[PDB]
RNA sequence: AGUUUAACUGGGGCGGUUGCCUCCUAAAAUGUAACGGAGGCGCCCAAAGGUUCCCUCAACCUGGACGGCAAUCAGGUGUUGAGUGUAAGUGCACAAGGGAGCUUGACUGCGAGACGGACAUGUCGAGCAGGGACGAAAGUCGGGACUAGUGAUCCGGCACCUCUGAGUGGAAGGGGUGUCGCUCAACGGAUAAAAGGUACCCCGGGGAUAACAGGCUGAUCUUCCCCAAGAGUCCAUAUCGACGGGAUGGUUUGGCACCUCGAUGUCGGCUCGUCGCAUCCUGGGGCUGGAGCAGGUCCCAAGGGUUGGGCUGUUCGCCCAUUAAAGCGGCACGCGAGCUGGGUUUAGAACGUCGUGAGACAGUUCGGUCUCUAUCCGCCGCGCGCGUCAGAAGCUUGAGGAAACCUGUCCCUAGUACGAGAGGACCGGGACGGACGAACCUCUGGUAUACCAGUUGUCCCACCAGGGGCACGGCUGGAUAGCCACGUUCGGACAGGAUAACCGCUGAAAGCAUCUAAGCGGGAAACCUCUUCCAAGACCAGGCUUCUCACCCUCUAGGAGGGAUAAGGCCCCC
RNA sequence: ACUAUAACCAUCCUAAGGUAGCGAAAUUCCUUGUCGGGUAAGUUCCGACCUGCACGAAUGGCGUAACGACUUCUCAACUGUCUCAACCAUAGACUCGGCGAAAUUGCACUACGAGUAAAGAUGCUCGUUACGCGCGGCAGGACGAAAAGACCCCGGGACCUUCA
RNA sequence: ACAAACCAGUGAGAAGCGACUGUUUACUAAAAACACAGGUCCGUGCGAAGUCGCAAGACGAUGUAUACGGACUGACGCCUGC
RNA sequence: UCAAACUCCGUGAUAGCUGGUUCUCCCCGAAAUGCAUUUAGGUGCAGCGUCGCAUGUUUCUUGCCGGAGGUAGAGCUACUGGAUGGCCGAUGGGCCCCACAGGGUUACUGACGUCAGCCAAACUCCGAAUGCCGGUAAGUCCAAGAGUGCGGCAGUGAGACGGCGGGGGAUAAGCUCCGUGCGUCGAGAGGGAAACAGCCCAGAUCGCCGGCUAAGGCCCCUAAGCGUGUGCUAAGUGGAAAAGGAUGUGCAGUCGCGAAGACAACCAGGAGGUUGGCUUAGAAGCAGCCACCCUUGAAAGAGUGCGUAAUAGCUCACUGGUCAAGUGAUUGUGCGCCGAUAAUGUAGCGGGGCUCAAGCACACCGCCGAAGCCGCGGCAGCCAACGUGUUGGCUGGGUAGGGGAGCGUCCUGCAUCCGGUGAAGCCGCCGAGUGAUCGAGUGGUGGAGGGUGUGGGAGUGAGAAUGCAGGCAUGAGUAGCGAUUAGGCAAGUGAGAACCUUGCCCGCCGAAAGACCAAGGGUUCCUGGGCCAGGCCAGUCCGCCCAGGGUGAGUCGGGACCUAAGGCGAGGCCG
RNA sequence: CCGGGACCACCCGGUAAGCCUGAAUACUUCCCAGUGACCGAUAGCGGAUUAGUACCGUGAGGGAAUGGUGAAAAGUACCCCGGGAGGGGAGUGAAAGAGUACCUGAAACCGUGCGCUUACAAUCCGUCAGAGCCCUCGACGUGUCGUGGGGUGAUGGCGUGCCUUUUGAAGAAUGAGCCUGCGAGUCAGGGACAUGUCGCGAGGUUAACCCGGGUGGGGUAGCCGCAGCGAAAGCGAGUCUGAAUAGGGCGUAUCCACACAAGAGUGUGUGGUGUAGUGGUGUGUUCUGGACCCGAAGCGGAGUGAUCUACCCAUGGCCAGGGUGAAG
RNA sequence: GUUACGGCGGUCCAUAGCGGCAGGGAAACGCCCGGUCCCAUCCCGAACCCGGAAGCUAAGCCUGCCAGCGCCGAUGAUACUACCCAUCCGGGUGGAAAAGUAGGACACCGCCGAACAC
RNA sequence: CGCGGGGUGGAGCAGCUCGGUAGCUCGCUGGGCUCAUAACCCAGAGGUCGCAGGUUCGAAUCCUGUCCCCGCUACCA
């Protein structure tokens, strides 16, 4: 779902390298 | 539903308890095993169990002879 | 009467499991979990142990009486695939596998040193002695090729012992050594001894743990889509679209158990809505196996509208009549500090079934307390204050918002086009309507608590008469205003702009073609304008005008403070 | 002898195998069973069938006049229950005067959206909106107040049952 | 408009349950539950049986099997099978 | 109040449960694992922490050396199994010779074997890397504040996410269960990620209006670049997404053809045999199909299609020409397009806005940017050195928790000191200390006991326990002011009147809202007086307050008369 | 005859089935005299006060709160406002900032007054920077500057309460309305373990108890150390096991030197050094106790309750009016 | 010291083996001749054992020839992989580095003895 | 949510592994009695609980998937 998917794609991020808590 | 399984033995703790070089004392185990993977040769011994004790002092060398890996151990020399 | 009635558990219950051994999981040391994947054990052997010696199979080929695929015989090939008491693994052909002889070490006392190790357990052990077995001897033998084949402690039993012997001798009893007795199997074993119910329930706790909702996932479900085997007279793609495949959504059943168990009230309905569009109608359009009427399918479109009833608690569904249509879903399966409370889901009772029973049943049945003065946000409305660079007043602009946006029947066009006919239009005109909403109260109609009349009972006004009080205004019959709907009138528009799907024009790139890349157009109830309403607190606080547009005092006259006034407004008053 | 069922038969077991009567029932899951009646339409109701999940003879069966603040269904009349609501009065609510509480309360000059976050935000982020203060009102939220959730589980009690 | 106001039955049909009048969960259940008369069974031969009581004693009952107690059923009708 | 009342006692019941547990600073600093458990939210032991003692580098890291493994991978004609296609061909099934046997033959199955290609957690002829064990040489070495042993004191024994390897699950879950000298959170601040425990950077001793940096960023919000150069992108891609669709574009190619004129366009031609045959009533360049030819000749397809009932006509493929060079088909890549699709409001860049990049790629240049590092200064802990307290090095986040050192309060022994020329306490000012906190510094208030040092002892520190008591707020000057009868005027009294008094009206009850008793209460009755409490307002009134007075019985109701139920019960019986 | 730990024998002791018996010992309703490194009014008895009272409950039973003027009432004559209350003058008093509401008189809370600020703003409410305003201290020169200090705060940046419990809470999880007081690891014991310190020291120490108006002096009974091993008999630097001189277990404080055996991990002898505990006390854990504090539902004992309610007994009373119309 | 040699051993027990096709018998190893003796066959003088020396290297054994079957087998590359970089590329770095394949690898070493030599 | 449970001649029922599986009644076949059933006699005949696996030598028998009508299936909120 739409909510999971972008707390995810936010760990494509320059900052976070790809890996976040929670993916 | 239910699973017929779900049993399993205590491990053993079987393996090379002595690698090569290092110096043992007599009656040392080398060797916890079930078979003779590793089989006795120069100054050691085969137990009930197919255990390898040393029988002497020293370093413990693995070796092969006809095949088999056999555990020796090989002298000490002292100064 | 006192108590017991286990735990693990992707909530609990039911089911299953609980200890030991082997493999995998296990990530090449060891170890390593799961209600992870597979199996086995709770023995057997007096030889299937020990030792000495000897031998090497299984399978295949060939030949052989019964004899066959396969019995036993012979030869050959065969290095191990057989067999190893029994699971598996590791090993074993040097044999630990097969056979024979002799035997009892399947010993006593001990044990350097190690493994493993929460602890308790567990495991190996050369070597010394004793007295033996086998062997010529070397040497091996303290059970079995190995690893499972078992049970702590307490308690007690048996045998033996140069132990002890409650004044002494004895004895009892105790003690040592060896050993026995527990599916204590929930197998580190609460007791020698123990099952259940609770919806009559209580307490302590928990969001450590289920039910509702939320959240994640998205198997399932839903909505699409890819390929297109094909059905479709032929034709894959008008339409349906198998086998298979890929995704959306998060509404279904679920999985997880992340907030909440010092309370997040549950289904359905009522009321109030609001949103999305995956559009039921209305609107626009492409294709059609679209003649026309009517459709099918797809695209755009969420402006408005989307009925009332029977049954059922019901949602859903079926049915009845209608309709233009009777949409699908979200918002804690919207909404219980807004309502209900029929159902579910307390206590009562009963049926059936289960249970010896107490009692139980996503079985049924009848009955069964729905609390709260709104602090904050929010929302609806209304004021007070200040501001908008003097004070006031009138009229206003309209940024920006709100509201509204529905639709049918009939007639003419025309029984024309179309069509063999049946039947039957688009486009465009006209009338009458339903539903919804606003305003109004002339009509109609309702109401009328100081109107009028009648009238019952009773009491009173001394009495008659006439009236009054009380009895729902006592009841009745009527009833102006006001409020109002059942009533009246009106409304939704017309028109324009820009657009969606779509139709195109001119046209290249690409000598053609091409709705496009430059350009130009058309095109919908959607959008903006238009209609109605609010609105300059519109802090860019607006604009056009008009009125007053003038005095004093104190601080030391700096910047102010106080007073009295105008225009005007407020309060009091009607 | 069409079909259907099965009066009938065989066999097994039993202590005996449910008789009369009743029957989708206060009992029938399937189930809104089927049929009929009633209704325009009836998951309810009545009658009947019997395929009794899971009736049954003193845990009485089947009926029963009369009775019932019982339950269920239907009908007449009646009505604001409703279509569909309007009006009047009274008590409150409102205003003035007087007395004067309450539960609650971590705070506070307590917005909205989309997000994020212990996965439902007044308080965080980015934005949007919003002059300050009150009065009457509505109840969407403050996972509002109340009651250390009764459901569930764990632990412990209590009472009850019994061939513990 | 004459029972004038006040006061003052709604009625009918059918089914289920329970026969009925009554009783009941004071404070969510008035019911189909309880009771009931009636029935059957069992017990009791009399300071009975049963019950309260350690006992005495008491109730039962100043009664005596046409009585008393307990159990189930629950008017009445037909019945109550193995 | 009842599935076993209440009260007291036992009793401060017990609770593996919840809650609470009060001052400071310094150093160190976990765990959420294993085993066992009538155990699973508890506990014991181990592991991990601290302290002390002992030992002393044994730890740890790196290099080298000696070693065992069977994972990844690979392989299988190397085993067990699976498994694709061929070849052979036992075997069977049939057929024919037809018996019965023995034969050939096959439309078939077709083992075994063999050729080639494959697969496996419980397959392995093989086999790593890592990790592990050991040794060895060094490193760190005024420190990791290591390791080991002993003992005191613990807490933890619910873990979470992420990376990697894996199981379960649908190779879903922010799922679950394991492993990982893996990390972080836990117990960790700071910077970035919009916000955002577990991601990235980096481990906070304090201070500074000093500097360099990391991650991440440099158009404005927002500090630093609308940076430089070369290209790309047109989709606001960037600033979500699949199968799959697709003349998007760029680059790199490759192939076919081509001025001997290509592809495209324009002009002319574009077949006979022949219907090549089957099939339909037919078959023909074209329902449909078998073959898929030759011939005049450029070119003619068994016809490219339409049209076609078959044909015709139509244009084709193709041939020739007119002008005139690129044209066409494909391969991979770099960016893109579609697919694309929810519900309060843009809302899938954090916002504005960005292609005149502020987007992407590659290079390059600087800068910003933290509590990181440096600089200056202060403090503390450990250690060392030297000297009999200074310097220097290192370190100094911290939950449970351990250790150490202290502040403050009270009571005290002793010794001192202050104080009615004003102690304590309280309120302040001015200040001080690393902290709890201090003030023999000051004023004010106040009125009588206190301070200091050294020891001793504690009812010694509260913010929380739905804590207890008191006081006071919020709500709030809010609700409510207690029925279903209804009050009004005049006059009076009085400081004051809606309410008291008087009068007149009105209205209410009237099987009662009237009158009398009992029970119960107990002076509430009456008179006089009062009005700060009470009365739900006020109050001159009162059932309120104060004082005084008031209740008279042969016949009433009771005793002295009687007994009932029942109670007490001499003796008594029983116990 | 009884007892000497079943029992028998021997021996010993005693002589039951009969009675009395002071002191040493336990306790304090009450009385007297005193003490306190005890409380000092939310403490200490529940009770400094009307106290087992008021009040609650039918009852058993439960069970409060309430102290301070001043040295002395000298307790405010008198006048004024007022109906009074209350106040202002006056007086008393050292002080009325001691007025029977009274010592001191905090906080919450409520006001009043002055300064600053605030009505275009989205605020865990603060922090950092900080304009402007006000006040203050100094300087110079005459109001601008400073090594300044304070109060306010426009405005900008940053910024998700405390506690508990949690993997994790700002958390929409718990608790808390606020202030003030009170409210939780304490005590005993020759207790146990460890550690520190003091005393003595191969010894240390007393307990009860006695004497002392005390904290001091006596008190050797015991306790811990001083030899262990063994089931024990027992033996003893050895001992147990065992047939063993044959090894192992435990022990011989530890260390040094030598010698001899060994290099199976080192041992055996000799010599030497020579062993350190114990009692006070502090601290930290711990045992028994309520044992850090609060908290159940419920269990038991003894009693109180049938004035509510259930049933019963005795004795009385009540049931308007109207209908229906049984037997006889 | 030399043997076409007899024993005893060894090797990371296959570069060693298997299968070749051509050979040898000095002593020795062997088959071989017989069972009287020790001894022996779950029956067998086959074997084990004993006594022997008639003939034969036929076989074993031994020597030479080999890539025919098996075995060994690098390098380089690849896979996999610890660490690291990297916002999905499981992309890439530096290290380690297989299996399979292919090229290629066909017994050796020691001690004693025998015959001869000497 | 989930679990569970016997099969055998044509029908109905028995029989647990020393190495076979079978037996009873009915049925059926043949004969007989009768003028023609039932009752009598039998040479009577009759089945692989389906395949996979045993430790298997061999399993109806034992163990698992299947063999499949099976009583009990029951998430109580």
């Amino acid at each position: 779902a739409k909510r999971g998917r972008k707390k995810r794609d936010r760990k494509h991020s320059k900052a976070n390298h790809g890996k976040r808590p929670n993916a | 539903s239910s699973s017929r399984n779900g049993r399993d033995s205590a491990a053993q703790r079987l393996g090379v308890k002595r690698f090569g070089g290092q110096v043992v004392k007599a009656g040392e185990i080398l060797v916890r095993q079930r078979g003779t993977h590793f089989h006795p040769g120069v100054n050691v011994g085969r137990g009930g169990d197919d255990t390898l004790f040393a029988l002497a002092p020293g370093a413990v060398e693995f070796g092969a002879k006809r095949g088999r890996k056999t555990v020796n151990i090989v002298p000490v020399a002292r100064p």
